[PDB]
RNA sequence: UGACGGAAGGGCACCACCAGGAGUGGAGCCUGCGGCGCGCGCUACACUGACGGAGCCAGCGAGUAACUCCGUCGUGCUGACGAGGAAUUCCUAGUAAGCGCAAGUCAUCAGCUUGCGUUGAUUACGUCCCUGCCCUUUGUACACACC
């Protein structure tokens, strides 16, 4: 009933009713690439061009749970495990992908 | 006329008066509803007299509580003491004395500072 | 009138406490007063209301209470209270210098002291010598070696404390501890609680003979 | 007045405390 | 005053300092200190017993001390007074540490369990409480009021129901397993209760 | 290492100890026989159980 | 002009040695005034 | 089979109570989110020295746990943690702020590693409490020490102090707040992952105790 | 630029050097101070009664110059701690251009002592300062402590550092006294080792441990 | 003999069970000598009975036929 | 007035310390001029407390 | 009851141990003390932030704040400073400490003093081992027991 789009240096989150931004986060410093909910749908991951991939809680934008660096290449995609709630797959242009554990 | 009971409750300087009477189940602190009680993190400190023993004991009474004095935490301890011993005194007078000492057993097993304040302090060592 | 009942029968006990949110120098000085008296205990004054303090002390059965007041570190007043609805004298302090300022020569003596009172002459002198000597430990020995001197010098009680030792050719001295020029300014028959009791005596600052006479 | 107040003696009962409140 | 019960003689007599009437006493099970409490001094007098001199007088109440006891194992003392207050003293071992516990009405008739772990007090409103003494926590209480038949006298002009001469107890005691309180008052009923289930189990006239 | 666990059975008095530490006669839990007099640092009650790195040295006074 | 009351006596070496020889005489003679038992 | 019917008219009272509150009347959870049961002290020797058998609602019980000797080892461990967390010269007295920041802390502890944060903090305490240390005995005023053992009250107290001041010192000048810093410190301490300040200081102290044994 | 550090971070792989007994005693004739040197007075040192040979800020100065020209100081894995025998824990941050002679160093030291600080030429970090005792307040938590030894066997410091990882810091106590017994910090040091059979000097000893750390980390 | 009556009750409470055991060995070699046994008999009896009363729980779990 | 006092203590409202007093011939001691108070549930005690509206009813009076 | 010691036993103490807490000493402004030095107060240096709103709780007195919530920004600084070093001082429950608010009571104090309210902890609550200080060495008191 909500959804996020990956704008440049901000992620915008909209509802199924008002059809505009109900929440957003815009204290990213570079262009961001990947926005992904966890399967429980409480927090959300976002990978940027800096390569410091940030996971933070959804339905509360102004908090940041943990921003962990990947390789210095721009982290293109980052998505959680489809059933596990604590392991997160990231991929930048380091020719290696990583299964981080939060 | 209508069956009522008035009890008190005191933390450091805050004082809470509780008029409990037969009613429909409304719990009001200075006209405000019981849900709209600041500082919002001790709302469960206010809730626990009406939460330890279940709302079915609150279904037939309604409570109005005046509070004066003290700060925030003193006011919420005064509120919960007044609510607790008002319910106990109502059940001591108008209904089951067996329910009275059931309620007294529950509150004293949880904490008796919810029934008797600890007044006489300090100590000259 | 409240000291013939318990003069030398029961040894007193004294609680010494500061004004309110005290300074570090004041708490040092209150510690020094506790070390000056025997069987006294310094009690931390903070958020102690004066009525519940004074009657909690009187139900704990202590005999005397000595509160202290300060001004920018310099102590300026003290107040002797006696508890079974006894009298309170209250004095100011003028030339107060302390061993924590002067010399760290180790510990004090804590022996049951001797007492000297120089020219307390009038009836107020007898009342104040009673209020000052009934806060000491009753009946010290002969070879007890610290003495306290309370010399009246024109209503200025000079207070000093010495450790003496007799030679055969005389006796030599070593003062230690506090040093006061205290002076009485009020005395009332109630405790510290009331501010309603009868004034037995207070000095008159503003009569036209305010400087001629002694023990006004 | 303060002396009467602190010597209230709170067992002070009369018969007029059903007209006074 | 002490009494030897072999030579059947007195051997010690402790007094106060001013001839006050005493009302309750207790004694350390290791028989080294004897404590007595009065109606008119608000104190607990402690005497050494191997030397008859007055050890001390320890205070803290502001009403007369109704009842005293010593714990039979850890030697802490429990007093109960008409300040609506029970008070726990640890005397021995460099400390002299007090701890107060408030109760609803004024207290009569303390009696502590043979384990020395909790205390039964018999308050003046017709109730009897039990306090664990490692904490200050009340374990539970028995409403002992509506089950003591108080006889209407010959000369009184009120009913036996609204009478309040004896609707309370004035001496309780435990059993020796710590499981059943017998209690008796100024009425013609002596009851006994069992403390885990907190219920009357017999009432004698 | 396998670490052992032991119930205090008596707090010693009168020992000339360093301030803070207190000598203590503790008794083991995997068995019930062998007692050993260690010395503890914090506040210790009767029958608290405490973890022991060793099982073969009882201490002595400190001074 | 004129003044209300005599101010604080500033403590001098001669007045502290005067009270010192006073206490020398007094504690030599042991004629002090303490409390006695009962 | 069998049933017990106690209520005979449902709860419809005039001030309409929240549904999660009238669902919490069936069983007490901390903060109306974490059930105190199925939480065990995994270690022995700290059982009955970390109070978890008596459930509370918030961590602001106003009992008196400093007058007797050992009765501060009976007030529950969560508010023991928050009372040690309030201790610094900048922020004394502010225990409502302390309560709400450990609320946010153990909430994100759950949303990272979901078992329940009270179990996380209990076995964090059992893993952080040191099991030996030394004492600086005189020995002629030399460099002289001797290993002793630690009573479990001192173990629990020093574990709580280490965790709280480690969270403060790791959150001194960083982007993270004290909430998430205490969260990651408690998670590392629960795994015993030799990374956090308290487990590092514990292994260091037991190392010097074993060395000067 | 590699990360130049202070005690704000106490986790990374680091070679901590702490110089013992760099005695800083300043007696101000009146004029100005004099230090503890053999060659600034023959008078005041024999008025204060201690012997002549124990005057040594120059040897700790050439030790810290050997370190400040050593390549680990430019790498960023050094954080220089000295301490006077009277307890003055002085730290040196590696942003410093040290006085390259004895006189400007000994004149900078009284500026440091009488301001408890000294600033840089742009003044955005404090680059040399005296800070809090104990020394464990500013050295890391898992920091394995060694010192210079004379009466103790010899190891290979290369694998002695190579057995550990970047999750740990290693500290060496350089005893820069004149002669005597190296029990100045036997509270702290729990393993005592030198790297030759006969006693060193302090500068070549700490340079031995620094080239051992360099062969360990391959620098 | 030279330790006093007052601190004796903890003086022979400090000692471990091995020292209790060699105290028993001493009691053997002292009651194999009736010269001094009869001149210290209430002292020996009070010490021995308090020792094994306090150490009774380990004593009856010892397994030594010579003991 | 003393006639009203004999009315009250003949109706059984007062006590000295714990025990109630029914006869007016009980003179008191110097000690017991302080615990002369009514019994609880004495409705004169209830009416004066409700006059001052400090009527607490948890303590049953 | 002549004096001087020694030994033994016992007690007590935040001028002791032990465990911690909070300060001082770093900057600026000030009152007082000494002969520039000292120390007490007040104001700083802090992603514990800055904002713009919202919220609601205090007791002392009558002479014609804090904290909380909602949205936003988002932390290497003052034209002399990044939390105070060496060491030292003080401190055990409604205590340390934070926050305000009144009043100005014949001496003291307005640069402040005294009250009152609010919020409220951590660590001991044992030990004589160290530093000391004190008491006793007929137990003399009336059984039992020990000496």
């Amino acid at each position: 009933h909500d959804f996020a789009v990956t704008s440049s240096t901000r992620v915008q989150i909209f509802s199924s009713r008002t059809r505009q931004v109900i929440k957003t986060f815009s204290r990213f410093k570079d262009v961001v690439y990947s926005a992904s909910f966890r399967s429980d749908g409480k927090l959300l991951c976002a990978g940027d061009a800096t390569g410091l991939v940030s996971v933070y809680d959804s339905y509360n934008p102004r908090t940041i749970l943990l921003s962990i660096n990947a390789s210095t290449h721009p982290t293109h995609v980052t998505k959680f495990h489809t059933q596990d709630n604590k392991i997160l797959a990231t991929a930048s242009d380091d020719r290696v992908t990583r299964l981080w554990d939060i | 006329a209508v069956p009522s009971v008035q009890t008190f409750g005191k933390k450091k300087s805050a004082t809470a008066v509780a008029h409990v009477k037969a009613g429909k189940g409304l719990i009001k602190v200075n006209g405000s509803p019981i849900t709209l009680v600041e500082p919002e993190i001790l709302r469960f400190k206010v809730y626990e007299p009406l939460l330890l023993v279940g709302l079915d004991k609150f279904s037939n009474i309604d409570i109005r509580v005046r509070v004066t004095g003290g700060g925030h935490v003193s006011q919420v301890y005064a509120i919960r003491q007044a609510i607790a011993k008002g319910l106990v005194a109502y059940h001591q007078k108008y209904v089951d004395e067996q329910s009275k000492n059931e309620l007294k057993k529950a509150f004293t097993s949880y904490d008796r500072t919810l029934l008797i304040a600890d007044s006489r302090r300090p100590e000259p060592k | 009138d409240e000291y013939a009942a318990t003069s030398g029968i029961m040894d007193p006990r004294i609680i010494v406490t500061t004004s309110r949110d005290p300074s570090t120098r004041l708490s040092q000085f209150a510690k020094e007063i506790k070390l000056l008296f025997p069987n006294a205990v310094r009690l931390n004054r903070g958020n102690y209301v004066m009525p519940n303090l004074v009657d909690a002390c009187k139900k704990s059965g202590t005999t005397d209470l000595v509160v202290l007041h300060e001004h920018r570190g310099v102590p300026t007043s003290l107040t002797i209270s006696h508890f079974p609805h006894g009298p309170t004298a209250q004095f100011s302090l003028h030339n107060v210098v302390m061993r924590h300022d002067i010399i760290n020569a180790g510990n004090q003596s804590e022996v049951n002291p001797h007492l000297i009172f120089d020219n307390f002459t009038t009836a107020l002198g007898k009342r104040v010598v009673c209020i000052l000597k009934h806060l000491f430990n009753a009946g010290p020995k002969k070879d007890s070696e610290r003495v306290i001197t309370f010399a009246n010098r024109g209503d200025f009680i000079s207070v000093r404390q010495h450790v003496y030792v007799r030679t055969r050719e005389g006796v030599e001295i070593a003062e230690v501890g506090p040093r006061f020029e205290m002076r009485l300014f009020e005395l009332r028959l109630g405790t510290l609680e009331n501010k309603d009791a009868d004034v037995e005596w207070q000095l008159r600052r503003f009569i036209r003979t305010a400087n001629k006479k002694d023990y006004l | 007045l303060r002396e009467k107040a602190k010597e209230r003696n709170p067992d002070e009962y009369y018969h007029a405390m059903h007209s006074r409140k | 005053r002490a009494w030897d019960l072999i030579r059947y003689r007195n051997f010690r007599t402790f007094t106060g300092t001013e001839r006050i009437q005493f009302n309750c006493l207790a004694v350390d099970p290791s028989g080294e200190v004897v404590c007595a409490g009065s109606l008119d001094n608000f104190d607990i007098h402690v005497w050494s017993v191997q030397t008859g001199q007055l050890l001390d007088a320890l205070s803290g109440h502001e009403g007369p001390v109704s009842c005293l006891s010593f714990s039979q194992e850890n030697s802490v003392l429990a007093s109960a007074s008409w300040d609506k207050t029970i008070r726990i003293w640890s005397i021995f071992g460099r400390s002299q540490q007090v701890e107060p516990i408030e109760v609803y009405s004024d207290v009569l008739a303390l009696s502590m369990r043979p384990d020395g772990k909790e205390v039964a007090v018999s308050t003046l409103k017709g109730q009897i409480s039990i306090f664990n003494i490692e904490d200050a926590k009340q374990v539970g209480n028995i409403d002992c009021r509506k089950d003591i038949i108080s006889g209407r006298f010959n000369q009184d002009r009120f009913t036996a129901k609204n009478s309040e001469r004896s609707k309370f107890f004035t001496t309780i005691h435990y059993s020796f397993d710590g499981m059943a309180i017998v209690a008796g008052g100024n009425n013609n009923s002596i009851c006994l209760y069992d403390v885990p289930n907190e219920v009357l189990l017999k009432r004698f006239i | 290492t396998p670490v052992t666990l032991a119930k205090v059975i008596k707090v010693l008095g009168r020992t000339g100890s360093r301030g803070g530490v207190t000598q203590v006669r503790v008794e083991f839990l995997e068995d019930t026989s062998r007692t050993i007099v260690r010395n503890v640092k914090g506040p210790v009650r009767e029958n608290d159980i405490l973890v022991l790195m060793e099982s073969e040295r009882e201490a002595r006074r400190l001074r | 002009f004129d003044r209300t009351a005599k101010p604080v006596p500033v403590i001098t070496s001669e007045v502290t040695e005067s009270l010192e020889d006073m206490i020398r005489r007094r504690i030599q003679d042991s004629n002090f005034d303490d409390l006695q038992r009962r | 089979d069998f049933e017990v019917v106690e209520e005979f008219t449902p709860v419809v009272l005039a001030t309409p109570i929240p549904e999660e509150v009238q669902q919490a009347q069936t069983e007490i959870k901390l903060f109306n989110k974490w059930s105190f049961e199925e939480v065990e002290v995994k270690d022995a020797s700290l059982v009955d020295y970390v109070q978890v058998r008596q459930p509370i609602f918030v961590a602001h019980t106003a009992g008196r746990y400093a007058n007797k000797r050992f009765r501060k080892a009976q007030c529950p461990i969560i508010e023991r943690l928050t009372n040690s967390l309030m201790m610094n010269g900048r922020n004394n007295g502010k225990k409502l702020k302390a309560v709400r920041i450990i609320k946010h802390t153990l909430d994100i502890i759950n949303v990272l590693t979901d078992q329940n944060p009270i179990q996380v903090v209990v076995d964090a305490i059992t893993n952080t409490g040191p099991r030996e240390d030394t004492t600086r005995v005189g020995g002629g005023g030399a460099a002289r020490r001797q290993a002793v053992d630690v009573s479990p009250l001192r173990r629990v107290n020093q574990a709580i102090a280490l965790l709280t001041i480690g969270a403060r010192e790791a959150a001194f000048r960083n982007i993270k707040t004290i909430a998430e810093t205490l969260a990651e410190e408690l998670i590392n301490a629960a795994k015993g992952s030799s990374t956090s300040y308290a487990i590092k200081k514990k292994d260091e102290l037991e190392r010097v105790a074993k060395s000067n044994r | 630029a590699p990360p130049v550090l202070t005690s704000k971070d106490k986790i990374t792989k680091r070679m901590i050097v702490v110089l013992a007994m760099a005695s800083l005693e300043t007696h101000k004739i009146s004029d100005k101070y004099v230090l503890l040197n053999c060659d600034d007075h023959q008078g005041l040192l024999k008025k204060m009664g201690r012997d002549i040979s124990e005057a040594r800020p120059d040897i700790t100065h050439q030790c810290l110059l050997t370190l400040l020209d050593s390549p680990i100081n430019k790498a960023g894995k050094l954080q220089v701690y000295i301490q006077t025998s009277r307890g003055i824990l002085i730290e040196v941050n590696p942003t410093v251009r040290i006085p390259r002679t004895f006189k400007r160093f000994s004149g900078l030291m009284v500026q440091l002592l009488h301001k408890l600080s000294i600033r840089s030429v742009n003044s955005e970090e404090k680059l040399l300062k005296v800070i809090k005792n104990p020394i464990t307040d500013h050295l890391p938590t898992k920091c394995r402590k060694v010192t210079l030894s004379f009466d103790a066997p010899v190891i290979r410091v290369q694998d002695y550092i190579e057995k550990l990882d970047d999750d740990e810091s290693i500290c060496v106590f350089v005893g820069a006294m004149a002669r005597g017994k190296d029990n100045f910090a036997d509270e702290y040091v729990d393993e005592k080792v030198g790297l030759s059979n006969y006693p060193l000097s302090a500068s070549v000893a700490c340079s031995k441990f620094c080239h051992g750390a360099e062969d360990a980390w391959n620098i | 003999l030279r330790i006093r009556m007052s601190q004796l009750e903890d003086a022979l409470m400090v000692m471990p069970f091995s020292y209790v055991l060699k105290f028993l060995k001493f009691i053997d070699t002292v009651m194999q000598n009736k010269t001094l046994l009869h001149s210290h008999l209430p002292l020996i009896c009070k010490n021995l009975f308090f020792i094994i009363k306090f150490n009774h729980k380990e004593l009856v779990s010892q397994k030594n036929e010579e003991l | 007035t003393i006639q009203d006092a004999v009315k009250f203590i003949e109706q059984g409202h007062v006590r000295v310390g714990p025990n109630l007093i029914n006869d007016p011939a009980y003179l008191v001691t110097r000690n017991m001029e302080d615990y002369v108070t009514w019994v609880d549930n004495s409705k004169i005690k209830k009416t004066l407390l409700r006059y001052r509206n400090q009527i607490d009813d948890f303590d049953f009076s």
